[PDB]
Order: structure tokens, then C-alpha cells, then sequence
């Protein structure tokens, strides 16, 4: 009969960090070229 | 509420179980007492006076 | 030693909404009850507050 | 009065609670006499004396070692039981389960073992925390002296075999000894050390007086008054039993004392006390198997 049913969370900041670069809406795609020019 | 690491590949699907588990309370005695004599029991009253 | 021992388990679901201060501001997370004869030679050689 | 508490135990089933609503009024056995105290000194498992169960001797040892108590009330959470043993005497009513004979308006009724009846009943078990509480017999004062020395009478003819000890009437009734279809044979095994007893304190001594008296008297007011009350009945029992049967003074009186020794043991043993007594009030003075009746503390 009782209450403290509750845990809370979350995870950013250190989750952006990492993954060191991001581009966001990939859309319905087929093929993705990066060249390299040295 | 556990979290979810939900993973790629074809391994299958991870599923949040939000379970509300219960526990049991115990029940203690922790007794105590203590003497009276046969006098002081007209007194404290106020029998014997 | 301690300091694995210092987080071997893992905090509760709990938030007390009455703390133990530190005189700064720091809350106290761990109570660490000892006998008296442990205490002297730990804390002369492992400092200290 | 003085009422004690016996705490409940943790997780028990509805029946296992409905085991505890079908003894309202038993008598339960109790080492000490805290005024809380818990399940675990009540039980049959609480009886182990020698690492096995005890048999009715290692029962009748405790039950006349340990403290009776009466349940008159039955809680979630405690037993209340206002005990016999403590208070004046005639005093502190309280009310028993009747078992089969009567338990008229006197008789000063005695707890004594199960399987003198039928062995389980009466071994009331908690199917959750898995326990065995095997509640004593209320037995009146004649009849419990009696059928104790009947299935141990019994036990010699169940001994070594070549009437029918078992009819017993009572004032009105034919009480039926025998629960025949599995109960004795568990009889001759669970009495199975008592009737050693009952034996060899009685082949000792008659063996042991039969080479004393005649080492007596001339080794003298107890010498001529030894047969003096007991004319053609020792001297006639020296006839008899000498002749078909066998025939030392510093092993002798070591086992003077030995035999005697174990004799005090089985008045300790037999003969099953009266503790508390049957005279109410106001009552039809006869009780039948499974009504009430107001009991008083002392005989």
C-alpha cells in the first residue's frame, strides 16, 4: 500500500561528444559517395 | 524502468519490462520493563501517608 | 580497498528531502559503521577531514 | 492469567489461515514463558531431542517437561494464549476442545500423546512455512491412567506371539480402542521403546529383590515383618516364581541403585498428572467431542 515507484533518467551531453561530427534526415536514399583528394 | 541499449542487426527486438516488484515488511517486538517494589505502591497512590 | 568498498553496491530509489550537510553544502551519501578499535588505526594512517 | 503472545510467521496460504481458525481452543506446549514468543518453539519439529522424532516416550518426556498453554483467542499477526501454569488456583476460566469420551463436570482432564488415538488427526499441519503442530490429548483422570497401560499391554502380545486388550467401556459408551486399518501397526513402532521400558524395570527388579531377601535377614524388626504382612505372598511368590526361573552382593547393590534410579524416571514418566481441571458452571456437567467447556486452572 505503498508509494516510491518511481526511478528516473536520461543520457546527453557526453553523447554528443564522442560522435564527433552528425548529419541529421537521411532521407529514402541509395548511395552516398565522399572522395578524397591528396 | 530499465533503460534500453536497442540494437542494430538482425538480433531480435529488446522489450521494456516496467515491472512492479514487491517486498514484505517484518514485525518487530523490542520489549522493555522494569520492577516495583512491594512498598510504593500505597505510596504513589497515596495510601500511606 | 575502500574505495570499491566505497561503491561496491548501488545507491537506492530514494531521495531523503532532508540532507546531511557538509558545512559547505555537500550532502552525505554513506554511513560506513565501524567498531571503536578499527577506527583509531584507520583513520591516524588514511587522512582525513 | 498473565496472557502470551506466539507470533505469526511470515506468508501464509488462506487455509494455511483456516488452519488457524480450526484450533481456537487447543492446548499448545511451550519451553519458557516470554511474554512474546514465536512459532518456532511450538511446532513437533521443535521436539527433536536426538537428531530423530521423538517417539511417545520422547514426547512424555516434554510433556511433562514443558509449559502448557490454552489458545483462547486467535489473531492475525499473534496468538493470544492465557496459560494454565501461572495464576492461583480456581481461577482464569478458559475453554478446551473436548475429543471423543466426555470429560464429565469433574475429572481434571490431562494432556498426554496423539498416537494413544488416531495419529493424524490431530497433526494439524502449516502447508506454507511447512510445519507440524500436534496438539495433546485432554484425557480425564481414570480413563488417561488407563489406557496407558493398555497398548503397552498390548505391546507384550505384540511382542513375541504364540483376551482382547481392547474393548474398554466407558460409564455409557464403547469407546473403540482400536483404529485398526493403519494405526496399529504405526502403534507397535511408535510405542516401540516405551514397552522396553515398561519391561526391563520390571525384569531387573524381580530378578534383583529374588537374590536381595534371601541375601537378607541374615546378613531384625524387618526381618521378621518382611513376610509378616506379606504371609503366603512373597514366600508364595518365591515358591513360584524361583522355581521357573534362575537363581554377588558388590554388583548387587550397584544395581540397587540403578534400578531404582530408572524408577524414578518412570514415575516422572507414567501415571500422567492432572494439570488443570473440568468444574464449571452452569453447564448441562457433560461435554461432547468438539463443544467448549469452561476449565479451571488448578486440581
Amino acid at each position: 500500500c505503498n508509494t516510491l515507484s518511481l526511478v528516473r533518467f536520461l543520457e546527453l551531453g557526453l553523447s554528443v561528444a564522442c560522435v564527433c561530427t552528425k548529419f541529421p534526415e537521411l532521407a529514402y536514399m541509395n548511395e552516398g559517395r565522399v572522395q578524397f583528394e591528396v | 524502468h530499465q533503460p534500453l541499449i536497442a540494437r542494430d542487426g538482425p538480433h531480435p527486438v529488446e522489450q521494456p519490462v516496467h515491472n512492479y516488484m514487491t517486498k514484505v515488511i517484518d514485525r518487530r517486538a523490542l520489549n522493555a520493563a522494569f520492577s516495583l517494589a512491594t512498598e510504593a505502591i500505597a505510596l504513589l497512590t497515596g495510601e500511606a501517608l | 580497498w575502500l574505495v570499491d568498498l566505497t561503491t561496491a553496491t548501488q545507491p537506492s530509489v530514494a531521495v531523503p528531502r532532508l540532507t546531511h550537510a557538509d558545512t559547505r553544502g555537500r550532502p552525505v551519501d554513506g554511513v560506513l559503521v565501524t567498531t571503536a578499535a578499527i577506527k583509531q588505526r584507520l583513520l591516524q594512517s588514511f587522512l582525513k577531514v | 492469567c498473565f496472557e502470551a503472545d506466539i507470533a505469526i510467521p511470515s506468508g501464509i496460504s488462506r487455509p494455511d489461515a483456516a488452519a488457524l481458525q480450526r484450533c481456537e481452543g487447543r492446548v499448545v506446549f511451550l519451553p519458557t514463558i516470554r511474554r512474546q514468543l514465536a512459532l518456532a518453539d511450538v511446532a513437533h519439529e521443535s521436539f527433536v531431542s536426538g537428531g530423530v522424532s521423538p517417539d511417545t516416550l520422547g514426547l512424555l518426556l516434554a510433556y511433562r517437561r514443558r509449559f502448557p498453554a490454552v489458545i483462547t483467542r486467535v489473531l492475525p499477526t499473534r496468538i493470544v494464549a492465557c496459560p494454565v501454569d501461572l495464576g492461583l488456583t480456581h481461577a482464569g476460566t478458559v475453554n478446551l476442545r473436548n475429543t471423543s469420551p466426555v470429560d464429565l463436570c469433574n475429572g481434571d482432564p490431562v494432556s498426554l500423546v496423539p498416537p494413544v488415538f488416531e495419529g493424524q488427526a490431530t497433526d494439524v499441519r502449516l502447508e506454507s512455512l511447512d510445519l507440524t503442530l500436534r496438539f495433546p490429548v485432554p484425557l480425564p483422570t481414570p480413563l488417561a491412567r488407563e489406557i496407558v497401560a493398555r497398548l503397552v499391554a498390548r505391546g507384550i502380545r505384540d511382542l513375541n506371539p504364540d483376551p482382547d486388550l481392547n474393548v474398554l467401556y466407558y460409564n455409557g459408551a464403547r469407546l473403540s480402542l482400536v483404529a485398526d486399518v493403519q494405526q496399529l501397526a504405526s502403534v507397535n513402532t511408535e510405542l516401540r521403546s516405551l514397552v522396553l521400558n515398561m519391561v526391563y524395570s520390571i525384569t531387573e527388579g524381580t530378578t534383583l529383590i529374588l537374590t536381595l531377601i534371601p541375601r537378607l535377614l541374615a546378613l531384625g524388626y524387618v526381618n521378621a515383618l518382611l513376610q509378616m504382612q506379606s504371609v503366603t505372598r512373597e514366600a508364595a511368590q518365591l515358591i513360584h516364581p524361583e522355581a521357573p526361573m534362575l537363581m554377588r552382593r558388590l554388583p548387587l547393590y550397584e544395581a540397587l541403585v540403578a534400578w531404582l534410579a530408572h524408577a524414578g524416571q518412570l514415575g516422572d514418566i507414567l501415571a500422567l498428572a492432572p494439570a488443570v481441571r473440568v468444574c464449571t458452571f452452569d453447564g448441562a456437567a457433560v461435554v461432547q467431542s468438539g463443544d467448549m467447556a469452561p476449565v479451571i486452572r488448578y486440581p
